[PDB]
């Protein structure tokens, strides 16, 4: 009745097998009950006192774990490194030969037997490269309908009907570059398109990496971090599912490879990324999306057509876009003043729409009550730049938050559960009482661009 | 504003059989 | 409570990273970020923008009475008292301590 266990090594044409047991390799014969053809390398085999294989089960689930270094060209062996940097050339079991194993993978091995059984997932490597689930939708973004259409055309359509593209032999876009004034909603568009692609498939994966997080004190770490990020992206996309990689605040890292900063390591970081996008090895289902409020500071090598070929310019919202944003951030469920509710006879939607219209009319006006800045150009002409030329979406959010805070103060002072239009009207002028980083030093680059649009160089900036 | 290169210092370790 | 001390020494720089971390921790409303700085002028107004660090509290010193209150907190009634000084207050330890605190505070602010 008692029976031992052993590790199968290989099969022979003589209907004989090799079994590792008790630290020794032996030549055995399979029992007539079992079929020698069904045997697989590394499979546990049940032995007996007569040293005959009678049954083969699954693979061993316990033992040491080693880091994979390389796969030998023969395709049946792998070089791995032990815990104490001891290097072993171990056999690969049948399950090892998802995606093919890469260097750095952890394998369950037993040194005495010398076989690699199972690839053991590691939580640390998964945590190193974050993959969150975006929740922002196209509804949350207003006033950028044409930009949403463009990003749908450059991302959604190639994967909706990719068979049509293959029939037309069209290559799906490989890079999208969002640029514009700060606070205009660069990250929201990327999050929305990622969420839409995630819902569209019926599976995708999204990688978000920030700018400063790719900076290290030593030399040679940012490049290997980028290499690991792109290796993860390739691993995820090898199954055929599209993968989106988003670089946030590309202005800070990998600037112009020329003069740029007088003391920076940038000259050795941008080419690596270039080699990760265009090179002898070409990624297949990876889309790189970059967002930077300073498009002129980005490396022209990155901006070359073929890498980040799609270029979208976000612009500051106008009056209609401001109304759209206010409608997005003001819902029917929001409490309103009882007087307005009585005036609208319970038509809450009409009340909030009218309040939004009044607010956006107040914000966009040439009256000297909404003066923001005084600009003197090279010709010497003084022009009053009002809020109309600096109505960013984040500014609208701050206005709404301040108005809601004023409403909280009013309801805690009086007790009536409502929101007054005068609250938002006062918040409009109280928004610029505190700095919103819109004003800057003598000659900012944004104001230089605005002057280039105007045609006369801006020389004097005065707070009003 | 400068980069560095690391030199390792091996720690003592010994096992039996 | 995450407290930052002597933040006037600092503030293209580390400010965007701090702002990003503050925005990330904004979801955790239980965590309270408290910053201290003796020079409000040197502090970059970007952190003072509406939103994250909206509440600002100004503190000062010692209104003399607080120093007395502080002396009462430090020089409690359990400290030894000289018999000669007790002779001036018929052995009332609390009254003697209060009078001594008043005297020392008055002399210090003289
Ligand atoms: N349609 C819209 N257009 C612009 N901004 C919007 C819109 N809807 C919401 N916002 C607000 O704009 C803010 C900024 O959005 P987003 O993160 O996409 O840009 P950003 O990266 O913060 O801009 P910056 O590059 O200046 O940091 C968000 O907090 C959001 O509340
Ligand atoms: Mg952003």
């Amino acid at each position: 009745p008692p029976s031992g266990y052993g590790v199968l090594l290989a099969t022979h044409d003589d209907d004989t097998v090799d079994v590792f047991t008790s630290g020794r390799k032996m030549r055995l014969t399979c029992s007539p009950n079992i079929d020698a053809a069904s045997l697989k390398k590394g499979q546990t085999v049940r032995l007996n006192e007569a040293l005959t294989v009678v049954e083969a089960g699954t693979f061993e689930a316990v033992g040491e774990i080693s880091t994979l270094r390389e796969i030998l060209a023969d395709g049946h062996r792998a070089l791995v490194v032990g815990h104490a940097d001891e290097e072993r050339v171990v056999w690969l079991a049948d399950p090892l030969i998802p995606r093919k194993l890469r260097p750095g993978d952890s394998l369950l091995v037993d040194t005495k037997a010398g076989y690699a059984f199972e690839r053991i997932p590691k939580a640390e490597v998964e945590d190193l490269v974050l993959e969150e689930v975006p929740d922002v939708s196209y509804a949350d973004i207003g006033g950028l309908s044409r930009q949403i259409e463009q990003i749908r055309d450059a991302v959604e359509l190639p994967f909706l009907h990719k068979e049509l593209y293959r029939e037309y032999s069209l290559r799906p876009p490989k890079g999208v570059l969002l640029y514009g004034p700060p606070g205009c909603g660069k990250t929201l568009i990327a999050k929305a398109v990622a969420n839409s692609l995630a819902k569209k498939m019926a599976k995708s994966y999204f990688l978000n990496i920030k700018g400063p997080e790719l900076l290290n004190k030593f030399v040679g770490e940012t490049e290997r971090h980028i290499r690991l990020i792109f290796q993860r992206a390739r691993e995820k996309a090898s199954e055929g599912t599209p993968v989106i990689v988003f670089f946030d605040e590309m202005d800070s890292i990998f600037r112009t490879r020329g003069t740029g900063v007088s003391s920076d390591v940038e000259t050795t970081v941008v080419p690596q990324l270039l080699s990760e996008i265009d090179g002898v090895e070409g990624l297949e289902n990876v889309i790189v999306i970059g967002a930077s409020n300073r498009e002129d500071m980005i490396d022209p090598a990155i901006l070359r057509p073929g890498r980040l070929d799609v270029k979208i310019k976000i612009e500051r919202p106008d009056a209609e876009a401001a109304q759209d944003i206010y409608s997005k951030y003001l819902t029917e469920f929001l409490p309103v003043h009882a007087d307005d509710l009585a005036e609208f006879d319970g038509d809450r939607s009409a009340c909030i729409k009218a309040m939004i219209e009044k607010v956006v009319d107040r914000m966009y006006a040439e009256i000297d009550d909404n003066r923001f800045l005084e600009v003197t150009y090279a010709n010497g002409d003084k022009e009053v730049m009002y809020f109309k030329d600096f109505n960013s979406g984040a500014m609208i959010q701050n206005v709404v938050d301040r108005a809601k805070k004023n409403a909280i103060k009013s309801v805690l002072e009086t007790g009536q559960p409502g929101l007054r239009i005068q609250h938002l009207l006062d918040s409009i002028v109280d928004e610029f009482a505190e700095n919103e980083d819109l004003p800057n030093t003598t000659n900012p680059d944004d104001w230089a661009r605005i002057s280039g649009k105007k045609g006369e160089r801006i020389v004097y900036i005065r707070t009003l | 504003g400068s980069m560095a290169q690391e030199q390792t210092k091996r720690g003592g370790g010994g096992g039996d059989d």
